[PDB]
């Protein structure tokens, strides 16, 4: 069972597919980026969460849509 | 009590301390060098130096307590405190040019003011000595007229012919009558004092 | 008044403007809030006949994104989050405020916690029968998004016939209005009225019609539990709900014309401590997966800069009457009494 | 042996209970058409007709009310076991209150259905011909602590009697909760306490909707029918505790629920004590589930006025509406 499954595999996952349906949208409007949010993701998920991973994974967000 | 007799009790006046040296008399000086030699007691929770501190109201919520839940007493406090302020500022808007010079908003002067409207100065002592009982007139020291007085609101505010409406909603309109000199908690300190002069006959029973 | 900033116009406001009070009209406070404002916030607006709400980096901040926003790219969550009475309601009314005086369609929900607890009126739904509906939640927030919306419900037209009962139905090209009229006058399709409303703002606004914002406050509600029942004693799931179901489809991130804003809250939220306030404590898994990705928004204490601002408005509608409270050892106390919380400040403020 | 709280305790309502609509939300649920079905068998009308749509004059009607509050509490008891088998499975006392009563045993397995219907029917029609023999009826009155009640009937019956009648009859016919009584005979005597209240020291004073003095010596004709039509009736023993209104105590033998069901026609009803004989217990100590299985919820706060703890763990069974189309 994943529940008793001690990792929060970020592959075939819903913040992959999430993340890939963003960035096709954005592609279609008009990497690094994508392992430090994944590296964000999985701290968060399967570590503890604080103000510096959170901090963390809004920088990572922020990089990938294009928010300054 | 597990304080022994040597221990007194604190002196929590801030600005007591930082009395300069020179302002101090001969006898204040002496009590202060006294102070050092003796024990304190531990000063109990209440009481702070707090510039917000208000003896009044504090013992007011003590006597509204009901099995030492001090939160919801104080809560009730502080809710009639803002419901006071509330229909300060809403008579306060609707008010006049010239009438908003004599609405007072400060919800402790309010309260304060209520309190010495309904002071009794002088009350009856049960006293049964021919067979037959007797009240006579006595005079009330200050204490005992403080102590009436929120003893009334709050008996006042308890009755049961108020029906569903809150504590704090119903202190709050017994405070602004009382504050204007007019309610039944006047009512009952001018029928005290009424028959404590039909009574004046009696006095010499004392 | 130090405390006030003359520019009354929020797409305006920059960083020079923080800690500084600025005023909403009555007619902007009768559109644009209906129902968005705390319950604790329209009584110092009643009392003080005015509504004034700080500049805070925080609504600065979801400012500065909101007026950059591409338009073309799928719709950014942002989600507001911080201790407990820190503000971030108003940081969110904040932004509101400024999305309706650009001619955005609102699409506020005050708080979602009301739909998941202290339900009587639950009905099974005969357009499914899995679900249930909540026509007095949803017939109460109808005439609200009506109230702030009038303008649009005629511009904006239905795109599909729908059959609220043999006998009547919208006809495909109808205004929007009627829809929400019809949600207004029979409960017994508030909660179908409401869904076809979000299914034609959440389509429309794709092809390019207007800009759409949605505002949920206590966003946290949507992927927790309820405390609702059937008749069998039996828990209810959120999922089963069609008004929290219905509103699930709107933060996904498949449509495109608009933002999507939201706060936690964990007053009123069931099931949860007194001192969780992070983004996952509240959401749950389910919650973050459904937002992520999205823009988390920290909401703090007031700085020093921000609290004498606040303790200076007070004073200025002379709201604190305690003759020391004026002086700086009051404003000493006061600054530790709350830690520079603002809903702590404003309660001990109140019996002051 | 079972921990207080995981058991539970069913209760059936009576008369005053019956409202138009009632039988909606229990129609779809297993096995209550034929249920309907047998009732229109035996009684020879419509019930299902008469109380989902009625004009309530008809169904306030004596011959009418009781069958159709009979039928409509076991209807909810079968709703109940579809919706809560554990519950049904894990009952531990019964109590019904006048006519309710002869729905519990039903439950209990001590009577069947038919059998039911059949005593019902002849009960109801014995007690409204008695009704149309003399004019009578009932009054709830609400006491305050100094409140009398034997003397109030006393006097209730003095002014009767000076006014001339054989043996007025004015006592109390049910003990609902503390200070809360229904008071039963004739009208005069009732009219006397309305308007001697003050002086009863009353609080309040409702006069119910009934046809006639219901559990008093005035119902002394209808015995005999009842009687007979249970006589053929063979009871079994009562699979669960069911409790009787005469004297409140659960039923030992089954050669007994023949008189005590005849008696409880010509006597008070002992609710307070029932409810005192299946609630109380020691501080702290844990109640069971409580479900009003039938029409309204007047048990529900009957209950709350006895023993507000066990009111806490009380719910009553919809049988207006359903949440769920089955
Ligand atoms: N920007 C602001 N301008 C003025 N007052 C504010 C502001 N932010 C907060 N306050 C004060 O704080 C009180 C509570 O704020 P608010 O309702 O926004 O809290 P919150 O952070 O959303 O908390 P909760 O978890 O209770 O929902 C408001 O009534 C107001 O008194
Ligand atoms: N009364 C009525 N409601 C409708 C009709 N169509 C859609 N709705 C409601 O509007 C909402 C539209 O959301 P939808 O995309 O259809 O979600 P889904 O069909 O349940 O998967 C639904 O939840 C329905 O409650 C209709 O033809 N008649
Ligand atoms: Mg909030």
């Amino acid at each position: 069972t994943e529940a008793d499954m001690e990792e929060y595999i970020w592959e075939n996952s819903s913040s992959e597919r999430n993340i890939l349906e963003t960035l096709l949208q954005m592609k279609a409007a008009e990497t690094k980026e994508i392992e430090e949010y994944k590296k964000s993701v999985v701290s968060l998920k399967n570590e503890e969460e604080n103000e510096n991973s959170i901090s963390q994974y809004k920088e990572s967000v922020k990089r990938l849509l294009n928010v300054t | 009590s597990r304080y022994s007799p040597e221990f007194k009790d604190p002196l929590i006046d801030k600005e007591y301390y930082r009395k300069p040296v020179e302002e101090l008399t001969e006898e204040e000086k002496y009590v202060r060098e006294l102070k050092k030699t003796q024990l304190i007691k531990a000063a109990p929770a209440g009481k702070t130096s707090s510039v917000f501190e208000d003896p009044v109201i504090s013992k007011f919520t003590n006597m509204m307590m009901i099995g030492g839940n001090k939160v919801l007493a104080r809560s009730l406090m502080i809710q009639t405190l803002e419901a006071v302020k509330r229909k300060q500022f809403e008579k306060y808007h609707a008010a006049s040019a010239e009438e908003q010079a004599t609405i007072e908003r400060n919800p402790y002067t309010i309260f304060h003011q209520a309190l010495k409207n309904c002071e009794p100065m002088i009350g009856l002592v049960p006293i049964l000595k021919g067979g037959r009982f007797y009240q006579v007139p006595v005079p009330l020291p200050d204490r005992r007229r403080r102590f009436l007085a929120m003893k009334w609101m709050i008996t006042e505010c308890r009755d049961k012919k108020h029906q569903r409406t809150l504590m704090p909603e119903k202190l709050s309109h017994k405070l602004l009558e009382a504050f204007h000199n007019q309610g039944p908690v006047i009512k009952r300190k001018h029928d005290l004092h009424k028959m404590a002069e039909a009574n004046r006959a009696l006095a010499h029973y004392r | 008044a130090i405390s006030r900033t003359n520019e009354n116009d929020p797409a305006k406001h920059g960083d020079q403007h923080e800690g500084q009070h600025y005023n909403i009209s009555p007619q902007d406070l009768e559109t644009v809030f209906p129902h968005g404002l705390p319950p604790r916030f329209v009584m110092q607006v009643k009392t003080f006949s005015e509504a004034c709400l700080m500049v805070r980096k925080p609504a600065l901040e979801l400012l500065h994104y909101l007026k950059n926003t591409s338009f073309a790219y799928p719709a950014i969550r942002y989600l507001l989050y911080g201790e407990k009475g820190t503000g971030k309601t108003l940081s969110l009314c904040h932004v509101i405020h400024f999305c309706a005086k650009q001619d955005w369609l609102i699409l506020h929900i005050p708080d979602a916690h009301l739909w998941v607890k202290n339900c009587r009126d639950l009905l099974q739904s005969s357009y499914n029968k899995q679900r249930f509906d909540q026509p007095l939640e949803a017939s109460t927030w109808l005439k609200n998004f009506k109230t702030t919306n009038e303008r649009f419900l005629n511009q904006i037209k239905v795109q599909e016939k729908y059959v609220w009962n043999k006998r009547e139905s919208t006809e495909k090209g109808s205004p929007l209005g009627e829809v929400v009229e019809q949600g207004i006058t029979r409960v017994r399709n508030a909660t179908d009225a409401v869904g076809i409303v979000l299914k034609e703002l959440k389509r429309q606004s794709s092809l390019g019609m207007f800009h759409l914002l949605v505002a949920v406050d206590g966003i946290n509600a949507l992927w927790g539990r309820t405390t609702l029942k059937r008749e069998d004693k039996s828990p209810i799931a959120p999922e089963e709900l069609a008004l929290v179901h219905n509103l699930r489809k709107m933060m996904k991130n498949d449509w495109h014309g608009g933002a999507i804003v939201s706060a936690l809250s964990q007053t009123g939220s069931l099931f949860k401590p007194r001192k969780a306030y992070l983004p996952q404590e509240l959401l749950g898994k389910e919650g973050f997966d459904a937002l992520d990705p999205f823009i988390p928004i920290l909401v703090s204490n007031y700085n020093p800069k921000e609290f004498e601002s606040c303790i200076q408005y007070y004073l200025e509608n002379n709201w604190l009457q305690h003759e020391k409270a004026p002086t700086e050892e009051g404003k000493k106390e006061l600054l530790f009494l709350s830690n520079a919380n603002p809903s702590l400040l404003e309660r001990h403020c109140a019996y002051l | 042996r079972r921990m207080p709280g995981q058991c539970s305790v069913l209760l059936f309502p009576g008369q005053g209970s019956q409202v138009v609509g009632m039988g909606r939300g229990l129609l779809n649920y297993p096995r209550v058409r034929e249920l309907y079905a047998a009732a229109r068998r035996v009684l020879g009308y419509d019930l299902l007709e008469l109380s989902l749509h009625g004009p309530q004059e008809t169904l306030d009607r004596t011959v009418h009310c009781q069958p159709a509050i009979f039928v409509a509490s076991l209807a909810a008891v079968e709703k109940l076991h579809h919706l809560q088998p554990s519950v049904i499975e894990n009952c531990v006392a019964a109590a019904g209150f006048s006519v309710g009563e002869f729905a519990a045993l039903v439950f209990a397995g001590a009577m069947e259905f038919a059998e039911g219907l059949y005593a019902v029917k002849i009960r109801a029609e014995a007690m409204q011909e008695a009704s149309e023999a003399v004019p009578s009826g009932m009054l709830s009155v609400l006491g305050q602590p100094q409140s009398k009640f034997n003397f109030a009937c006393l006097e209730a019956r003095e002014h009767c009697k000076s006014l001339g009648i054989e043996n007025p009859v004015c006592e109390v016919s049910n003990y609902l909760f503390p200070d809360c009584r229904v008071i039963s005979g004739h009208q005069e005597a009732l009219r006397f306490l309305q308007k001697n209240s003050s002086k009863f020291h009353f609080r309040r004073t409702r006069m119910l909707p009934v046809s006639g003095a219901f559990h008093t010596r005035l119902m002394e004709p209808a015995v005999e029918p009842l009687t007979q039509a249970l006589k053929a009736v063979d009871i079994k023993k009562p699979l669960v505790s069911v409790y009787s209104n005469v004297h409140a105590h659960r039923y030992r033998h089954p050669g007994h629920i023949h008189k005590l069901l005849a008696q409880q026609l010509v006597s008070p009803v002992k609710w307070e004590q029932t409810m005192h004989a299946i609630y109380e217990r020691k501080k702290g100590r844990g109640f069971p589930q409580t479900f009003e299985v039938g029409p309204g919820r007047q048990l529900g706060a009957i209950l709350k006025s006895c023993n507000m703890q066990a009111w806490k763990s009380y719910s009553a069974v919809d049988v207006l509406q359903t949440l769920e189309h089955v």
